[PDB]
């Protein structure tokens, strides 16, 4: 299938080159797979989700995203217009408050939650977790992510927007997960994007169009935006049968566009998520 | 944490 006049990020991910406008992808579209969105919640009634999204857990007084961050990320994952894996299932996990804050024990609780909850879901093609949040280094947070990954879930985490080595941030620094940097239109490292050896792969994170609260849409920038492209991509490849949860991150780097990124410091990968589609 |  082919989505004409798609947002740049989707197009980028199905091209070997920057500057195109069509998003080429298999019609299967990540159906049969599940993506947990661990953020501020999802606005589940948003028409773009076609009813494929639902909140599953809150750690606060409400199950609603009064922030926008989560709804934006979910859209990049599998919303009709704005998402990678247009027919996936989405589950919202609200670990962050409407102010976007969240204590580590809550984020650790949300991760253990996902590792358990997935057992009572019907997700034949597999399970993915998309985590566009972070903070200063923490071993417990890291270990929570590792557990999640080990439980059989594709874990993808934002590298952070400090324009620093991600090694000092969690859970970006956990080696076992899929730490995602951000890029821009022109195949440049996004200026805010963290870097370092712990990075596994890059994705589009600058000026990404996505769903927003109140049934709207918004362009925003960040490693949060990049993270979902990858999680959405993994979900997609899992339904096609190309890879598994355990090996998705590796697979994505093997098959990536290599050497195209600029502004990539020595020691960081020059790897750009790529679906390798061929009609 | 915070959102990214
Ligand atoms: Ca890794």
């Amino acid at each position: 299938a082919a989505q004409t006049n798609a947002p740049w990020g989707l197009a980028r991910i199905s091209s070997t080159s920057p500057g195109t406008s069509t998003y080429y992808y298999d019609e299967s579209a990540g159906q049969g797979s599940c993506v947990y969105v661990i953020d501020t919640g999802i606005e589940a009634s948003h028409p773009e989700f076609e009813g494929r999204a639902q909140m599953v857990k809150t750690y606060y007084y409400s199950s609603r995203d009064g922030n926008g961050h989560g709804t934006h990320c979910a859209g990049t994952v599998g919303s009709r217009t704005y998402g990678v894996a247009k027919k996936t299932q989405l589950f919202g996990v609200k670990v962050l408050d409407d102010n976007g804050s969240g204590q580590y024990s809550t984020i650790i609780a949300g991760m253990d939650f996902v590792a358990s909850d997935k057992n009572n879901r019907n997700c034949p093609k597999g399970v993915v977790a998309s985590l566009s949040l972070g903070g200063g280094y923490s071993s417990s947070v890291n270990s929570a992510a590792a557990r999640l990954q080990s439980s059989g879930v594709m874990v993808a985490v934002a590298a952070g927007n400090n324009n620093a080595d991600a090694r000092n941030y969690s859970p970006a620094s956990e080696p076992s997960v899929c730490t995602v940097g951000a890029s821009d239109r022109y195949d440049r490292r996004s200026s805010f994007s963290n870097y370092g050896s712990v990075l596994d792969i890059f994705g589009p994170g600058t000026s990404i169009l996505s769903t927003w609260i109140g049934g709207s849409t918004r362009s925003i920038s960040g490693t949060s935006m990049a993270t979902p492209h990858v999680a959405g991509l993994a979900a997609y490849l899992m339904t096609l049968g190309k890879t598994t949860a355990a090996s998705a991150c590796r697979y994505i780097a093997d098959t990536a566009n290599k050497g195209d990124l600029s502004n990539i410091p020595f020691g960081t990968v020059n790897l750009l998520a790529y679906n390798n589609y061929q009609a | 944490a915070a959102p990214a």
